């Protein structure tokens, strides 16, 4: 069934599982037309498919060409997501295929269930967690590969960089969700926290800066302060 | 016209015959039902006065055999039986029809209700849903489960309705996942009508039999099946025009006959609101929509 705060250690057990977030699949800009009507222009999007235990991110880039001449794009986007996740599972060796797929939005349940009928033993589940995966496009290296794409593409990342050398996947996921929540809440301030100090850089093969263990404590504190600050600004607290 | 005689009526019981019902008192001089219209299937049904548990009954056609009811005191119910030989049967019954102790099937001459509820129902198809080959009549009761219910427990005592499951590989062609899930036409027209039922008459017969078993026995799996068969048509964008017009007639007479006071248990609010106001056929069921809005506006 649904996944929440009671069975949260389940995310980091040895049953292979994937989160699927479809927020950034269908993306548009809205603008006025010469005649004073409104029109959308689609931009490249992506499917965010993550193994929370290993950090492996299967970023499927959704090129605007997949929408050409199609109708009801918000509905189509869920089915396109399900199609692509299904294709990813089928492309993986049996012993790498997930036992569970957790969708961040309940509207993905029927599309993914229907595309996965051939896999009756893979559980398709929602979650009560509010996960900030929509902010993945605030990670500069992910946003860059999506916007530069001229055709459908799948790119593989480890969203935890090398953190699992030093911390558990429970702590790695916690750090990731705090970073993404801060980027979602105040992107400019979050990136300023992350990049202000030039003596700390992002390795060519990484997404985040090379903070020491004590520096990660500092950054994490500054992220929590940002989130609390914005909460106070929002509700006048 | 034909007759279903009773050996006796030893326990007080509410007897149904098609859409009619009457009460018989414990050991009252009741010798059966006479003037049963030839040409239709029928159902004789029972609900004991001292134990409303197990509604049960028998689907029969008087053209297929000579049928009587005797109470079996060991199994505690009224059983249908068949007298193979006509002369013996004709001799026992005429006696009772001369002594006037039979309820007459009360068919009003204007009234087409039973024909309208059973237009497509045939005994031969009933005997395939209800499997008990050594009898020409078919026993059904309140608690009998369907094959689909069993998959989700005795298979001999089950209702073998055609399984309908919108999230099944039978319903969804590989490569057509969104198409087939949002538009059930493939599943209706190729799998069900061309593949399993062969024609719409057989599909409508099963739909009608499911409704009647839900209404007369309170059989839950039968109600599920009735709604599934409605939702399959309404959820299809491509349905022959004659099928939609006949469905409207079938449903109108079903809603017309449903007891007002059983509407909370016999009608699924979700399915009916979907079918009438959201589905592809939301504007194709004018007579049914009109009776539903005027008789059960609460459900909508
Ligand atoms: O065996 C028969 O043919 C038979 C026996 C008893 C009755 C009773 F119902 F009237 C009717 C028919």
């Amino acid at each position: 069934g649904a996944m929440n705060s009671s069975n949260y250690a389940e995310l980091f057990n040895n049953d292979i599982k994937l989160f699927v977030d479809d927020t950034n699949v269908y993306r548009v800009t809205v603008h006025k037309t010469f005649e004073g009507n409104v029109a959308t222009k689609a931009i490249n999007g992506c499917i965010f498919t993550l193994n929370p235990k290993t950090g492996h991110l299967f970023l499927k880039i959704i090129h605007t060409s997949v929408w050409a001449g199609q109708k009801r794009l918000s509905q189509l986007a869920k089915w396109k997501t399900a199609e692509e996740v299904s294709a990813l599972v089928r492309s993986l060796p049996k012993e790498e295929q997930p036992k569970q797929i957790i969708v961040t939005r309940k509207a993905m349940l029927d599309p993914l269930e229907v595309h996965m009928l051939d896999f009756p033993n893979i559980a398709i589940r929602p979650t009560e967690l509010r996960l900030p995966f929509s902010a993945a496009m605030s990670i500069d290296k992910l946003s860059d590969v999506v916007m530069k794409a001229t055709e459908p593409q799948m790119v593989l990342f480890n969203i935890y960089d090398d953190w699992l050398d030093r911390i558990s996947s429970y702590t790695a996921f916690s750090r990731l969700t705090l970073l993404l929540r801060a980027l979602k809440t105040n992107e400019e301030s979050a990136k300023m926290i992350l990049l202000s100090d030039p003596t700390i850089t992002i390795k060519s093969y990484h997404l985040w800066p090379s903070f020491t263990d004590e520096q990660w404590i500092t950054i994490e504190s500054q992220m929590r302060d940002l989130i609390l600050t914005e909460y106070g600004r929002k509700y006048n607290v | 016209m034909n007759t279903v005689p009773f050996t006796s009526a030893p326990i007080e019981v509410t007897i149904g015959i098609d859409q009619y019902s009457f009460n018989v008192k414990e050991n009252q001089p009741f010798h059966g039902i006479k003037d049963i219209p030839i040409g239709h299937v029928h159902v004789i049904h029972f609900q004991h006065a001292d134990n409303s548990s197990m509604r049960y009954g028998y689907w029969f056609d008087c053209r297929m055999g000579n049928f009587y009811i005797q109470y079996d005191p060991k199994d505690g119910l009224y059983k249908m039986m068949e007298e193979r030989d006509g002369a013996k049967f004709e001799n026992i019954v005429h006696n009772f029809k001369e002594r006037q102790m039979m309820v007459s099937y009360p068919k009003i001459d204007e009234d087409d209700t039973w024909y309208n509820l059973t237009e497509f129902v045939q005994m031969d198809k009933i005997r395939k849903i209800v499997r008990k080959d050594e009898n020409q009549f078919s026993y059904v009761d309140s608690s009998m489960t369907t094959v689909q219910e069993n998959e989700l427990s005795d298979p001999a005592h089950s209702l073998n309705y055609t399984v309908i499951n919108f999230k099944s590989r039978e319903a969804i062609r590989p490569g057509h996942e969104m198409e087939d899930f949002l538009d059930k036409s493939y599943y209706l027209n190729t799998v069900m009508l061309q593949g399993i039922f062969k024609n719409s008459s057989n599909y409508f017969g099963e739909l009608q039999f499911a409704f009647l078993n839900a209404m007369f026995f309170g059989n839950y799996g039968s109600s599920l099946q009735w709604h599934a068969m409605i939702e399959l048509i309404c959820s299809s964008a491509t349905v022959p025009k004659h099928m939609l017009d006949k469905l409207d007639e079938i449903l109108y007479y079903q809603i017309k006959t449903l007891p007002e006071q059983y509407s909370d248990i016999l009608l699924n609010e979700r399915v009916w609101n979907i079918c009438l106001y959201s589905s592809f056929q939301k504007n194709s069921l004018h007579n049914t929509e009109k009776i539903m809005e005027n008789k059960y506006p609460e459900l909508l």
